[PDB]
């Protein structure tokens, strides 16, 4: 009506839970694409 | 080891080298004259087969 509008929402799980130094703690995950530390860069370098 | 069931791979490099080097040599002197009997002299030549 002329002042009460209704909002639909969906959770931004990516902002909510992932914050800080969390995802780095994760082990034994198959990764696909990431960005590399300088060390790891030099390792997967011949590859890239 | 033969099937095509293997992961995408692209980064081959000359990892190591080993080599059997020919360090010293030998020689064949192959001629058509018997080197070990009389030759003679300039004016009187002999040609040992």
């Amino acid at each position: 009506n002329d002042k009460v509008c209704e909002l639909s929402l969906v959770p931004d799980v990516v902002m909510t839970y992932t914050q800080g130094n969390v995802l780095n703690t994760l082990n034994n995950v198959n990764v696909i694409r990431q960005h590399y530390t300088q060390t790891e860069y030099e390792q997967n370098l011949e590859q890239i | 080891r033969s099937n095509n069931d293997v992961l995408a791979t692209s980064t081959m490099r000359v990892h190591a080298i080993k080599s059997e080097l020919f360090t010293q040599l030998e020689y064949i002197l192959t001629i058509g004259a018997n080197l070990r009997k009389s030759f003679g002299t300039a004016e009187k030549p002999k040609f040992p087969s």
